[PDB]
């Protein structure tokens, strides 16, 4: 006689699955819904390259320690590369002020600018040529941070410094300064002639008035001095006015800034890929459909969300037992 | 399952059945062979594959930076930010997993209740013309060639057509 | 869908009846009609808006204060407020947008399984009373007024009181 | 409830079964008495034992520590910190309390779809050599022993064997 | 011959719903869980008004900035209503210091009364009367803010000042004072003998002393002087000891405050709406039953769970199949 | 005739579930997950005692405040345990310099191990006997702090001094030192007699100068002078350099230190109950295996999820309708 069979789907798939009830249930198809794959390398963010700083800190960078590499002209970044303990930070030792909260202003940059705005050769009654260390060497010999220069007393006198820079450009410009504080009354009068000695700094917003702080410490590459370093943001047709009788540590370079975005700066050891994405990870760039990933969590993007687990796979066919 | 079809009164499925995911396996004259029931299959596949597609499209994202821009005096305020992120991820781990079982299990229910009511739309088309063996298969109380199985499964069968003919063998064997 | 009985061996639903969601359609000598099976009816109600109110009520709201207090030299804690904000806001768009979803699937449903037990309530009063067309109509095999018809609503239906007659009536049908 | 076994066409449980969950009451001319599957029960019990589970295990738990280190000029920073951990409390509280709720009706629904799949079975293996009371319990048109319960149960049912017999006694109570 | 079917309900109803597996699926009924709708007014919080300042910062509120307010009395609000940018804040320019977290601390307030602690009358050593200025201008007259005094130097002294007030009213209270930052020792001569000068501040926990910072600025409206602000609070039995020689921006008034709770401060360019709800937005208040919205993210008292969709409609019918 | 029935388990069980479409069903079996249970103790974390501090603070702890109890240093703890509001705080009334930051570094530590780095009898050149006061009372007589010293002139001299400790240990230690700020002049000459004082400490990290303040402040345990304390963590192999002209609370004792982990300070009344956890609240102990619990949200270790809910049922037998 003949006859009628409804029946289902079946194959060699080994494809397992879990459910609310039951564990390791083979399967006809499946999908995974967790993303786990990344290209290992650094991208573009949409098309805007990052900044790679190799082994100098953001600190290292702006100011021209001269250790690290010489100066690139690039306008714009989408993110900020630096590796976990860059080798050159400060070439002279010291401290760097609301260091964290510029290094966040300037994690993504829609225009950067270097720009000379006190020459060196303008500070006709001091002395602006010994301010070097050799703890800072450029081409073999002794120098110091390049955007930035170390005033000493010359012949036998620091008189007052009384200097102002108008912001004549059209965009706002990050202006870097620092003090010198040495270890004995000595060495200040030394370097200076001035035994008590100030730097003030006045803007529409800044009202300033550093110190330095005259103390014995411990040697850290062979100096017991430290250099301390402060910013500001110099808005267009604004002035920025310096005071000093010593221990200044003037601008030479500045930067001019616009900001329309923010990011933070990531920790990696990868290098540039030439590549884009919406998603980037220490580990690699992630092309991003699915809706979870386990890759890492310090990313910068439009990235999926990330979980712990190391499977996220959903059934799509049918129960499969041969 | 839930409505004891695909690992219950059917006892298996068909390796030999590979064009889909339902189907019917026929034996006559002509000879023997499979065929997948178009509709049941295309509207579980449409209907699996809009359910992978929301659980994917309904995720909101938008762009994030991270992260670890605090000094070594600012740990209160990096410990915030650390009960923030394992917090999330607590969140999207729980959510994605339990998210996963429950859907499964749906799935799998899903597939059941397509066979229950293929079965259904089979059984119903032919009626007292066969008899239900009960292993998910049909017996025939009459000649069917091709065109008369393929329109079983056109869900075009035409019972009066037949009638007599399997009343016949019926009231012949069916005691 | 799930039971096979709103968009399966239903084919249709019912503009005329008003009085409630699942009921009956009658044609006798008396004529036709509709209606609702209340109490069903009332238990899919009583459901439905106890599902509603749970998906309303289990929100815990308590008082919060939003918020942007930081300074321009403070941003570093303004982007780990942002990134904690639009993750909460990341969680309930995906949890409400799929919570939507699962439960609007599981309520139609829910309709479809009600209808299917009714359609076996009346099923399990008549038996062989009746015929069942696979309409989810059933062609009696005796006379039934409308004081008939409501005892099968009623569900205190007597088939002894039919059992002969339809006997009778049934094998002069059976030619 | 959805397969409208459980609370529907069986009113109540038994108190006399005790052995499992689901199962059947007999009662022939060696007496009356229950005996519970055995199978399905199991499944039933391994089922909604892994549902607990996965519920629990599928949590991911951290070591955090928690925390009221912000002094009375860091009260913004510590408003972030509550709006986070208020944040945290109510997606957790929702979540847990709707999932408690969803998987509550899908497990009493499991046991309602267990019960009717077995009753199913029965009734598929009976067909018409037993009346359907419509209670949940079978009125047999034969003699059934105690072996041949146990052949109900064991899914083995030989319905040609009482075919005449049940016949018999059909068409003999048939008026 | 006889018949019963068994069927369904259906309608004219046109509205749609999803499902996890179907889309535009049309239903016999549906409720949306999402609240979009809002008054477009500022409201009370659980019958407490606002503190609605127009256009004043909360500085230029509470010093009395003569541009600002004729004193918006308010013994008790819920939360504060600032624009987004006041065109009244500090009349005199400067700085506010920890002015975020008092801006915070003043949020939610439970008593407030301004009282007078020192009477510009009790000045017998110095002028307190003079101290105005062109860039804060009352009715086209220069003036000053209204709860502090400017002292100068009366004839051609500064005699050192020695002040105590002991808060003897049984509530904290808010005490604000200032310092001058001038721009040159002949501005600092001119307006307080003293080239050298000092203000401290004591408490039973502040432990305070000010040291002016003359310095060369740029100017800010048309003055290169700088105003710099400090407060405290002081608890009940305990004193505040000003001591100076000059540069000392006294205070006159100062606020009783109660703190039972806190808010923030909510930025809106609306106005009171004589309006009470539980949920407030700087778009306008919501009457809340729904338990998601999506109206704004920055919303102040028990609202729904803000969400980005433009609907969460749940099936309560059935399908309704044309 | 005969009978087969098919039908389920039935009981006396009372256990109530919810349902999202019913409420009060009663069942068969049902398991909570909500855990609700504490065994009102502080017990170990990983077999790790926390460090309980009955009546003393942080501060009163590691200064050694004569009024706190001098108990049995334990050299390993995995969290601390203040009171509220602890008795014991600082004695001589002041301030403690980034307070929180160090009782968050401390809040979990691998070795803590008091060491004497200054001993008291080498300040032969200063009196080191009568830094002592009535607010620092120890056996009913007048004292100080006891890991820290009160230097005051001797005769009538208070000679410059110049003071460096190396650290030889292996560890990291924590230094603390203070200063002080006198009431007026007089007092000033009367204890140190240099009339312009400073204190200078350094480091290879820190560059620090403090200068008394003189201010007039109100009595605090009958004291208006203060004392304001500074710390830091001294490098294995660095130094840290102090010179003093005056008003110099020098180290005595200094502490060994190993940081592996972080924790926080736990508010308990509570008491130490020979006992171990994974999870502690500030209610009790936790024996952790539900996803959920609702004890106290102020908790330390591996703990459940917090919750506000009364009740988390599952159903895991069937419907007992009776
Ligand atoms: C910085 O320099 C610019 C340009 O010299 C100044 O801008 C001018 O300001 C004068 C008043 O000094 C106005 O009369 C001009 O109209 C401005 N010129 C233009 C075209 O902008 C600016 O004032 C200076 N800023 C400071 C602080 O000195
Ligand atoms: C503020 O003034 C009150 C009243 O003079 C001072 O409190 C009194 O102080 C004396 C001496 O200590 C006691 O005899 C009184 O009983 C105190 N009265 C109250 C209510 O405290 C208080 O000391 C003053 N504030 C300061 C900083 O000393
Ligand atoms: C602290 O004392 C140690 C012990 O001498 C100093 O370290 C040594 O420095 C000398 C050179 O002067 C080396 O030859 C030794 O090998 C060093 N020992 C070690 C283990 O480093 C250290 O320089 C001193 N620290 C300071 C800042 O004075
Ligand atoms: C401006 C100046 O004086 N530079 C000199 C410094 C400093 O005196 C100290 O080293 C600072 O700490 O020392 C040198 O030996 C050096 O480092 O090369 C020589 C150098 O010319
Ligand atoms: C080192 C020292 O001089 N201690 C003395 C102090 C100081 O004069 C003040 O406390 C400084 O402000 O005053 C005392 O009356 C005290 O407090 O018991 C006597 C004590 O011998
Ligand atoms: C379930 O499947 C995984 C994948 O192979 C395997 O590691 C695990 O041991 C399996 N469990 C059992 C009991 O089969
Ligand atoms: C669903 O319906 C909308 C109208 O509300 C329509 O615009 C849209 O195309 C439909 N979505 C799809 C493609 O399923
Ligand atoms: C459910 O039971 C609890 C405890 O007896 C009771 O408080 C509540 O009123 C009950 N709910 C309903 C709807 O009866």
């Amino acid at each position: 006689q003949d006859q009628i069979c409804i029946g289902y789907h079946a194959n060699n798939s080994t494809e397992q699955v879990d459910t609310i009830m039951e564990k390791n249930v083979t399967v006809t198809h499946a999908q995974d819904i967790l993303e786990k794959k990344h290209n290992g390398k650094l991208c573009d963010l949409d098309g805007v390259k990052p900044l790679i700083l190799r082994d100098c800190s953001v600190a290292g960078w702006l100011l021209g320690n001269p250790m690290c590499d010489e100066f690139i002209n690039v306008p714009e970044w989408s993110y900020i590369v630096e590796k976990a303990n860059p080798v050159n930070d400060l070439c002279y030792p010291g401290d760097f002020n609301d260091y964290e909260e510029l290094k966040h202003l300037l994690s993504r940059i829609n225009h950067f600018e270097k720009i000379q705005i006190i020459p060196k050769s303008s500070w006709s009654s001091h002395e602006a040529s010994l301010g070097v260390s050799s703890a800072c060497p450029y081409q073999g010999k002794s120098s110091f941070f390049r955007n930035v220069v170390w005033l000493i007393k010359k012949d036998s006198t620091y008189p007052t410094i009384k200097r102002s820079y108008n912001n004549t450009n059209q965009e706002d410009l990050l202006v870097l300064w620092g003090i010198h504080h040495p270890n004995d009354a000595a060495e200040q009068t030394k370097l200076y002639q001035n035994p008590t000695t100030y730097i003030s700094v006045g803007t529409s917003t800044l009202n300033q008035r550093l110190v330095p702080r005259i103390a014995t410490r411990s040697k850290v590459k062979g100096l017991s001095g430290r250099m301390e370093f402060f910013w500001t943001i110099l808005k267009p047709n604004d002035a920025i006015n310096f005071e000093s009788n010593g221990n200044f540590i003037a601008p030479e370079y500045a930067y001019k800034i616009v900001k329309k975005g923010d990011s933070t700066i990531m920790k990696s050891e990868l290098e540039y890929g030439n590549c884009n994405t919406k998603c980037q990870t220490p580990m690699g760039a992630i092309n991003s459909s699915m809706p979870f990933h386990n890759i890492h969590p310090l990313t910068i993007g439009e990235c999926p969300k990330y979980v712990k687990s190391n499977r996220l796979v959903l059934a799509i066919g049918l129960r499969n037992s041969p | 399952g839930l409505f004891g079809a695909i690992a219950g009164f059917i006892e298996g499925g068909w390796q030999g059945m590979v064009d889909g995911w339902y189907g019917y396996h026929h034996s006559n004259e002509q000879g023997s062979g499979y065929a997948a029931d178009k509709e049941s299959t295309q509207k579980a596949i449409d209907g699996v594959t809009n359910k992978v597609n929301s659980i994917i499209d309904k995720m909101n994202t938008q762009f994030e930076a991270v992260g670890r821009e605090f000094n070594n005096l600012e740990r209160r305020i990096e410990n915030l930010n650390k009960k923030m992120e394992d917090g999330f991820l607590d969140v999207w781990t729980y959510n994605a997993e339990l998210l996963v079982l429950m859907e499964n299990e749906r799935t799998l229910d899903f597939h059941d209740s397509n066979v229950k009511n293929l079965y259904d739309k089979v059984r119903l088309q032919l009626r007292d013309n066969a008899k239900e063996l009960g292993n998910g298969c049909f017996e025939f109380y009459h000649k069917c060639d091709n065109e008369c199985m393929e329109s079983v499964r056109n869900g075009t069968y035409d019972y009066p057509q037949y009638s007599e003919e399997a009343r016949l063998k019926r009231e012949e064997i069916s005691g």
